[PDB]
C-alpha cells in the first residue's frame, strides 16, 4: 500500500575523484594572478550527526597537489635563460683567502671562455662555485649537469616564497573536513563539517623537518600507513613548534654578463668579509622535550618497557640525507645529525646544524631538467618553524627491546599528504526515492 | 537554515524540509574549464532522468509505481523520522536500476494514456 | 527490446512506443580540447531542443498534444496511411519544406495560452 | 480534424559532420591519450533501413588523416634534435663483406661532432645507407641538409599499430554498412548502429595494403569513377597473401653523447656477410590472388578483355616502391615482381629485393624529417597483404588491353579501406505529425 | 515585428507581448577564447532556468505566485507600472528588494509542494 | 491586492564585461582563417525610446582588441626563422653610389661571415643596411644585438589589415550609438543593437590615423578630460585627406641559406639612383582640413584664442615621428611640414603639395614591448600606396594659464588610442530576461 516518491536535493553523496581548481587571496612560481581570487569570508558547516571515515594514505588531492606544483614549477622556468653556454671546460683553483677549515675546499675560484652578445666574440670569466656543483674531467673541471641536462637559469623577478593556496570543489562536489581532535587519518571521524574550499597551504619544501605547517591540536600525532611495517614512513605532527634559526653568514657580491642577444648568466664575483660556514641553529631545550613528546607517544604503539633510540640517516643522495630548504632564494642542505643521536629508556644553549649550498638544483627526483639557481646578493637568515617530522625505522629486529627511528624522506608526497589529511572529496547525489502514501 | 549539508545526519522527515538549500548549490587553465563542463553534464544528467520519469519541475514528486518490500521490509514509522538519507540510501543501493526502469515505464504507459483520452 | 535506433524503419505508430530510449542516449594537447568540444556540443543541441518544448508548452513530456490544426497544404495523407505505412524517416523527408510553419505556430499559439491563463486567473 | 502532435525521441537522422574521439584497450600513437573502451561494444540491427553510403565522400577519413599526422608529429617533440649531423662526411665504400647484390649501398662514413662539453669535439665515424647521404660536388653531405632539419626518432617510442576506435559524441551516431559485396557507393540495405568503429589499426604502407580486413566473400573492385584514369582502385581481398620481410645483417648499434642530456644512435658495424634486405611471397598464392583480381575487372571492362600488370611508371621512391615499418625498420620494396604479367580470356617464390632509409620524410611533407634509429640484431616481420591500390593506364580508346600498374602514395586512401562502411548522422529526436489530439 | 530588444522602451505593458524573442536568442587563442565564452552562454542559461524550476514557473514565460506584493517594495498604481514605465526603468526601481522577492518565491513554492503531497495522500 | 508575477523575456540589460570572438567576411598576420565566417546580411534592430550612456575611455572592447592583436601577431611569428647567426660583427662602409643629396649616410655596404647549410662551413654576405638598423660599436652591429633576438618575419605572411568583426556571445548584445555629433562619454538618444560590430581594420599608425572611419557631418574633438593637457585628443574627419606614399628606390632582393631549411632576406642592391623616401598631401585639402579643426577646437578653447600648431618633439622615433605600414615596408614620415601654422578668428580657408620625407628601418620592435623585434625582409621592385587620413592625434602643451595661445602637437604611440577611434559607438551588455512586476493574477 505504499507508493515511491523521487526526492531532488537529498543531501547525501559519495566518495570521488574531481578535478580541483586553485584560488588564492587577492612574481612567483605558484602562478598565484591565476588562481580564482578567494571568498573573503567562507563558509564551514557543521554535521551535527555525521560520522565519516577518511583514508590520508589514499587521499587523491595529494596527488593533483603534487601535479600542481610541479606543472607550475616548470611553467615558470619556460621564459628564462638557457645556460647552455656554460658547459665548458672550467680551470679552477681553490678559494683560500679565508679559511676557517671548515669551509676548506667548499670553494672554487673558476675561469672560462663564455660566448658573447656577439657570435664572433668570446669574454674571460671568472666566477666562484660552492664544490658541489662541480666536477673533475680527468685543475679541469666541468658543472656536473654536463652529461644528464640542460641547465636553466631561474629567473631572478621570481620568488620561490610559497603563498598559500587554496583547493576548491566544484559545482556538484562537496570537500569534508575532519574536526577531531588527535585524529590520526585512517578511520571514522564523528565530527565533520562541510567546506568548499580548503584552507590556505603553503607548499613548503622540504625534507626531514617539515616546516611553516599546521600543528597538532593537543598532543603529538603519529600517523602512518602501517605501524607495524618499517618499510612505511612515520608522519609526526608536533604539538608545539620548534623555532630554527638559519644563515648564510657570508657578504656575497652578485656580478651579471651578458651572453647572447637577450640573456645574461648570474654568479658570484667575490666575498666581502671572511668565509664562513652555513649552519642552522635549534634550542636544546626545546629540542629535548620536542623529542621527549615523541617518544612518549611511540612508546603507545611500541611497548612502554621498550626503548626509543634515534639516529642519523644510514645514507642516499643528498637530497634525501640531508635537511634540504630554500631560504633568500638560496638552496641548503644542513645535516641533522645534531638532532637525531639519543637513546631514551623508560637554557639560551644552541645545537648548530653545519650546511652545504647547492646551485645545480635537480627538484621533485626528476633526471633530465636540472635548474641553476642564481646567488642571492648580500647576507641571508631566515627563521622558520619545524611543525612536524618524518620518521623511518630499522625493521629485522624481531627478538629485541629497542627501536631505532631515523630522520628519513624525500618524497614530498609526504608532506602534501601533512597538510591534506583532514579532508576528502565527494561527489553530492541529490537524487534518490523512498516509500510514502502519496500516489500520483 | 543549517547550511548546504546541514541536514546530512538529520532524520529523512527533516531533511526533507530544507531540498532547495542542496538544489541551489548544484551548479553553482583549462581544468577549470572541464570542470565547469562537467558541472553542467552533471546537472542535466539528472533532470534528463526527471523529466522521463514526469518529474521535471518538482523537488518532491509522486509516482504510480508501488513499492515492493523486497526492496526494503520496514514501517513507515522506522524509515521516516528512524533513519538518515545517508543510511537509506546505502540500505536501497542495490535497487534503484530496478526503481528506476520503473518508474520509466509508468511515464510512457501515462502519456500514451493521457493521448487517447484527449481524442476521445 | 531493440536499441537505439532500433525502431527506425518501423512505422511511425510502433515507433512512438520506443521514444525514451533516444531520450536516455541524448547526452549519454589540443587532443583534451577536442574531448571539451564534442562534450559541449552534446550539451548544446539537448538544450536547444529543450528550449523549443520549453517555449512551445510541452517541456517536459515526450507526447505533447497541441491546437494547431493540421494542414492539408502540408500532407493530405490519411491517418492510416500516415501511422502505419510510413516510417519516421519517411514522413520527416515528406514535411521537410514546412517545419519552420509549423515551428512558428506552434510558438504562437502557446503565447495566446498563457496570456489568457493570466487573465482568467486575475478574474 | 486534425492537430499537430509533437514527438521527441523520434528515431530519425541526418548526415553530418562532426568532430570524432579516439578510444583504446610508449607507443607514439599515444594511445594513453583515448578513451578506455567497452569491453563488450553493441550494435542494433535496424530491419528496413536502406541507407546510401559514400566512401568517397566521408569526413571520417579526413580526420583519421589529420590525427595520425598530428599523433605522428607529437611523439617526436620532446626528441634529441640532430642539427650538429650536418657537417661535411668522408666517407668510401663498404667492402669487406659485400655480395654483389651490395655493391655501392653502404658507405663508411667519418665526421667531426660535438660532445657534452661545447670547447670540445669527438671523431666519429657510422655506416649509411646510401640513399641518406648525397655527394657534395669522398666529401658528402645527409641528403636532408638543404631542405629540413632532423629530429631523432625517440628509441624507446614504438612504432607498431594499435588499434584506434573511433566514437561519436552523444547525439550522434555511426552507421555500419553490413552488406557484403559493397563496393563503396549506392544503397546499402543491411545496416547497424554502433557507437564506436571496429578498431583500425593506422598501418602505413604505399601500394599493398597491410593488416586491414578480408572481404567476406569475393574479391571487391572499388573507385570513385572506373572509367576516370585520374582515380585509384582500392581492390579488397578475400583471402591475405602472407609477405615474409627480413634485413639479413646483423647490425651492432652505438651511441654517442652529443649534448647535455642528448644522445645519437647509429650504426657501428656489421657482424656476418652483408646482403640485400628482400621480401618472400609465395607463388602460388600470389598467382590465384592475382587471377580472382582479374576476374572483378573483367567484369567492369568486358568479358574478352586483355589484363595487363605493370610495375610503376615512375615518380619518387615512395611511390615506386612499396614502403612499410618492419620492425620499426624502414623498407622500400620492388614490386615488379608482383606486377609483371598478361591475362588473356610447389613452394616456389617471388622474391623482391628492398632498400632501406634512415632519413623519412613522411605525409608527403617538406621540412620535417626524422631519423630513424638503427635496430640491433636481425629483422623479422610477418604480415598479411589485405588489398591493393591499382592505377589504370589511359588506353588507346581502339584497343582491347588495359594496363594496371601500383599506385598509392596518399594516404588517405589506406584509411578508406577500412573506414568505408561507416557513416557519421546526427540525430534529430525532435519532429511532428497529426493526429486526432487537442491539448 | 520587433526583433532582439526591439521593445525596449516601450511600455512594460507593451512588451511583455514579446517574451518569445527575447527567449529565442538566449543560448544562440581562440580554440579557447570561443569554447569558454560557448560554456559561459549555457551556464547562464541554466541559472535562469533553476530558479524557475525551484519557484513553480519551469514551463511558463508568464508565472502568476501566491506571494503578495509589498508596498514598501514599490508603492505605485498599476497604471503607472504597466502603462507608464518601461522594464529598465522598473528594474532600477525595484533592484534593491529582488533578493526579498526571489527569496519568498522559493519558501513559498517548497510550502506548496509539501502540502500538494500531504493532499495525495488523503 | 497585488501578487507578484514572474517573467521571462524581458528586455533588459546590465553593463558587463565578456569575452567577444571575431568573425570575418570568408594568409595573414591576423589568422583571419580561424575566425567564424560572418553573416553576409546581419541585422540591426533600432530601438525606439531608448537613451544609453556610453563611455569610450572606460570599454573593455578595446583592451580585448589590443590583446589579440599582439597575440596574433606573436602567433605569426612562431614558424618563422630565428636570425642569430646574423647578431655579428659587420664591417660597414657607406653607399656613395649614384646618391642624392638627402640620402648621405642613409645606407651602409655591410659585408660579414654568415653560416651556412653545414656547421663547418661559412659564407661572405654583402648586404645594404638603413643606418637606423645598425650602430657602431668601420665596426658596426645590428641594433637589437644588446636587447633582443631577431625574427625574421615570414615572406608568405601578408600584413595588409583585413577587417574583423567582433562578435557578442549568446546571452550578450552590443548596443551602437548612431547619433551624429557623438564625441563618447554621455547619453546617447539614439541606439541600436547589433550582435557584431562592423569590420574594423587593424590598421596601425602613430600621428595620423589612416582608413578609418569618417564623421558624417561635422569634424568631432573627443578626449576623456579635455581641459586635461596630459590627455590626448582624438580627431575624427568628415572628409578623407589623400597621402600618397612612396619608396622610388628600385630593390633587388637576394637570398642565402643560413642552416638546415633556413634562409635569410637582404636587399643585395639598388638598380637606379638613390632617392629618399617620401609622402604627399594637396596643401588645398590639407589646409581645409586644418581649418574645419580650429574651428571646433575653438567650442573648447574659445573666446578668441590663438590655436598654434607645431611639430612633435621627443626622442623616440614612433612617438616624434609618422610610423605606418606601407605595402610591407615600414616607414617614418616627418610630419612637421604638416603641423606648423598659427591661426586666429581673422584668416580662414591648385596642384601645390607638401612633401614629407620619410626614413626607412628593417628593424621593428612593436607594441612598444621590449625583448622582442622583427625583421622585415626587404621588397623587390618600387613601393607605392595611397591611403585615407581619417583622423588625428593631438596633445596639447600646458603651463599656460597666463596666455591666450593654445599649441597642439601631434601624439601617438598607444595603440589602444587608435584602437578607440572604432569602437567608440559600442557597448557590451548582458541580457537580464528573468525578473519580476506586481499584477492582480493569483496561482
Ligand atoms: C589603406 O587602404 C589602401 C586600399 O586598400 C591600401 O592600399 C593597397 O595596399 C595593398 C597591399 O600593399 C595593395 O595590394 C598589392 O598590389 C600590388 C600591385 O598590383 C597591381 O597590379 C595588379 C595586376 O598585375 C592589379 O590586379 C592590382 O589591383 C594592382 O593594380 C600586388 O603586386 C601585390 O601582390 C603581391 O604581394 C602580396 C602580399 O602583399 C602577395 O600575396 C601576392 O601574391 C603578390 O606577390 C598586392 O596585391 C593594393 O594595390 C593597394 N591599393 C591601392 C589603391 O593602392 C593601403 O595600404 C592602406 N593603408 C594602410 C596604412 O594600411
Ligand atoms: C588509527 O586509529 C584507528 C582507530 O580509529 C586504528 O584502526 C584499527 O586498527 C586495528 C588493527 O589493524 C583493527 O583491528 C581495528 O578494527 C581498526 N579500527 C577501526 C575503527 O577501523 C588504526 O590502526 C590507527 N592507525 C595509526 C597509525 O595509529
Ligand atoms: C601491516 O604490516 C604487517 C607487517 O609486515 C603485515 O603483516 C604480515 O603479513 C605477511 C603476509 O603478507 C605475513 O607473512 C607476516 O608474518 C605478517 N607480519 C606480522 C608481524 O604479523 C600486515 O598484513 C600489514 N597490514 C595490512 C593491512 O596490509
Ligand atoms: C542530532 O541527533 C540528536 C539526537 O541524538 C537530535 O536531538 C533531538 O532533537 C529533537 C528535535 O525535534 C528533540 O525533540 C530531542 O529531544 C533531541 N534529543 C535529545 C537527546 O536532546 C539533534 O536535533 C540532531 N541534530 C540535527 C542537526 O539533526
Ligand atoms: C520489418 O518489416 C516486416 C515486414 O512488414 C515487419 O514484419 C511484420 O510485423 C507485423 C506486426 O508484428 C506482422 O503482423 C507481419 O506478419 C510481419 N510480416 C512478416 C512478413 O513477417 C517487421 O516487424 C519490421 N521490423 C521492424 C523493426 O519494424
Ligand atoms: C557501385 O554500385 C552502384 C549500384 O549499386 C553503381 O551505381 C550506378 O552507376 C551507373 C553508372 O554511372 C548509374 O547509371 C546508376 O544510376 C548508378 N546506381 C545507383 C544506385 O547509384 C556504382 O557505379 C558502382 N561503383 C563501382 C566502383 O563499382
Ligand atoms: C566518370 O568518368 C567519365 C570518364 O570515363 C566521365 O565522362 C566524361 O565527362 C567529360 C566532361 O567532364 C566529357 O567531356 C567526356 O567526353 C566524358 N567521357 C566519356 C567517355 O563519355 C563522367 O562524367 C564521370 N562521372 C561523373 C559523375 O563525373
Ligand atoms: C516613444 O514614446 C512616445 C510617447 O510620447 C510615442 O509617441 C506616441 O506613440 C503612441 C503610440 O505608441 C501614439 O498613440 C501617440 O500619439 C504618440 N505621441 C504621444 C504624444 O504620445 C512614440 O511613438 C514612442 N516611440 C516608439 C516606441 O516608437
Ligand atoms: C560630450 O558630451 C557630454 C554630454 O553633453 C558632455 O558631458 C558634460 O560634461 C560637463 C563637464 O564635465 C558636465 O558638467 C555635464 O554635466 C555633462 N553633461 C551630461 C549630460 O552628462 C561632455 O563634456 C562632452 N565631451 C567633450 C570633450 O566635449
Ligand atoms: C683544494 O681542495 C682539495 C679538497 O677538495 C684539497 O685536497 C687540496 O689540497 C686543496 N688545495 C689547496 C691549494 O688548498
Ligand atoms: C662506390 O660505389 C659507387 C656506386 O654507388 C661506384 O660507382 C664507385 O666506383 C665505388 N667506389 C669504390 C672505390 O669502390
Ligand atoms: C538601494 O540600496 C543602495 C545601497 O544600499 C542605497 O544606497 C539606496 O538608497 C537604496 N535605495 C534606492 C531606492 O536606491
Ligand atoms: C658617411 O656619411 C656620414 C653622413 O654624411 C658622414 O658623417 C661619415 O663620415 C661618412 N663616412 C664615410 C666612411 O664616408
Ligand atoms: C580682425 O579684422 C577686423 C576687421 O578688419 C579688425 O578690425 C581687427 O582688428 C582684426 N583683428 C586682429 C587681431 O588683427
Amino acid at each position: 500500500n505504499l507508493w515511491v516518491t523521487v526526492y531532488y536535493g537529498v543531501p547525501v553523496w559519495k566518495d570521488a575523484e574531481t578535478t580541483l581548481f586553485c584560488a588564492s587571496d587577492a612574481h612567483n612560481v605558484w602562478a598565484t594572478h591565476a588562481c580564482v581570487p578567494t571568498d573573503p569570508n567562507p563558509q564551514e558547516i557543521h554535521l551535527e550527526n555525521v560520522t565519516e571515515e577518511f583514508n590520508m594514505w589514499k587521499n587523491n588531492m595529494v596527488e593533483q597537489m603534487h601535479e600542481d606544483i610541479i606543472s607550475l614549477w616548470d611553467q615558470s622556468l619556460k621564459p628564462c635563460v638557457k645556460l647552455t653556454p656554460l658547459c665548458v671546460t672550467l680551470q679552477c683553483t681553490n678559494v683560500t683567502n679565508n679559511i676557517t677549515d671548515d669551509m676548506r675546499g667548499e670553494l672554487k675560484n673558476c675561469s672560462f671562455n663564455m660566448t658573447t652578445e656577439l657570435r664572433d666574440k668570446k669574454q674571460k670569466v671568472y666566477s666562484l662555485f660552492y664544490r658541489l656543483d662541480v666536477v673533475q674531467i680527468n685543475k679541469e673541471y666541468r658543472l656536473i649537469n654536463c652529461n644528464t641536462s640542460a641547465i636553466t637559469q631561474a629567473c631572478p623577478k621570481v620568488s620561490f616564497e610559497p603563498i598559500p593556496i587554496h583547493y576548491c570543489a566544484p559545482a556538484g562536489f562537496a570537500i569534508l573536513k575532519c574536526k577531531d581532535k588527535k585524529f590520526n587519518g585512517t578511520g571514522p571521524c564523528p565530527s565533520v563539517s562541510t567546506v568548499q574550499c580548503t584552507h590556505g597551504i603553503k607548499p613548503v619544501v622540504s625534507t626531514q623537518l617539515l616546516l611553516n605547517g599546521s600543528l597538532a591540536e593537543e598532543e603529538v600525532i603519529i600517523r602512518s600507513e602501517n605501524i607495524t611495517n618499517n618499510a612505511k614512513n612515520i608522519l609526526v605532527q608536533l604539538n608545539t613548534p620548534v623555532q630554527i634559526n638559519c644563515t648564510r653568514p657570508n657578504n656575497n657580491t652578485v656580478k651579471s654578463i651578458r651572453i647572447g642577444p637577450g640573456q645574461a648568466f648570474y654568479y658570484t664575483g667575490d666575498i666581502i668579509g671572511d668565509i664562513r660556514q652555513a649552519h642552522c641553529n635549534v634550542s636544546k631545550a626545546t629540542w629535548n622535550e620536542t623529542l621527549g613528546k615523541v617518544v612518549k607517544q611511540l612508546r603507545k604503539h611500541f611497548g612502554n618497557n621498550t626503548i626509543i633510540r634515534f639516529a642519523q640517516s644510514s645514507g642516499g643522495d643528498l637530497e634525501v640525507t640531508t635537511h634540504s630548504f630554500n631560504c633568500g632564494g638560496e638552496f641548503f642542505y644542513c645535516n641533522t645529525s645534531g638532532l637525531f643521536n639519543s637513546t631514551w629508556i623508560s637554557s639560551n644553549d644552541s645545537i648548530t646544524l653545519p650546511c652545504r649550498i647547492k646551485q645545480i638544483i635537480n627538484m621533485w627526483q626528476r633526471i633530465g631538467q636540472a635548474m641553476y639557481a642564481p646567488p642571492i646578493q648580500g647576507v641571508i637568515r631566515c627563521v622558520s618553524n619545524i611543525t612536524g617530522l618524518i620518521l623511518t625505522r630499522d625493521g629485522g629486529s624481531t627478538n629485541s627491546t629497542t627501536e631505532t627511528f631515523r630522520p628519513g624522506g624525500g618524497d614530498m608526497r609526504d608532506n602534501w599528504r601533512s597538510e591534506l589529511y583532514k579532508y576528502k572529496v565527494v561527489k553530492i547525489e541529490p537524487l534518490g526515492v523512498a516509500p510514502t502514501r502519496c500516489k500520483r | 537554515s543549517l547550511g548546504f549539508l546541514g541536514a546530512a545526519g538529520s532524520t529523512m522527515g527533516a531533511a526533507s524540509m530544507t531540498l532547495t538549500v542542496q538544489a541551489r548549490n548544484l551548479l553553482s587553465g583549462i581544468k577549470q574549464l572541464q570542470a565547469r563542463v562537467l558541472a553542467v553534464e552533471h546537472y542535466l544528467r539528472d533532470q534528463q532522468l526527471l523529466g522521463i520519469w514526469g518529474c521535471s519541475g518538482k523537488l518532491i514528486c509522486c509516482t504510480n509505481v508501488p513499492w515492493n518490500s523486497s526492496w526494503s521490509n520496514r514501517n513507515l514509522s522506522e524509515i521516516w523520522d528512524n533513519m538518515t538519507w545517508l543510511q537509506w540510501d546505502k540500505e536501497i543501493s542495490n535497487y534503484t536500476q530496478i526503481i528506476y526502469g520503473l518508474l520509466e515505464e509508468s511515464q510512457n504507459q501515462q502519456e500514451k494514456n493521457e493521448q487517447d483520452l484527449l481524442a476521445l
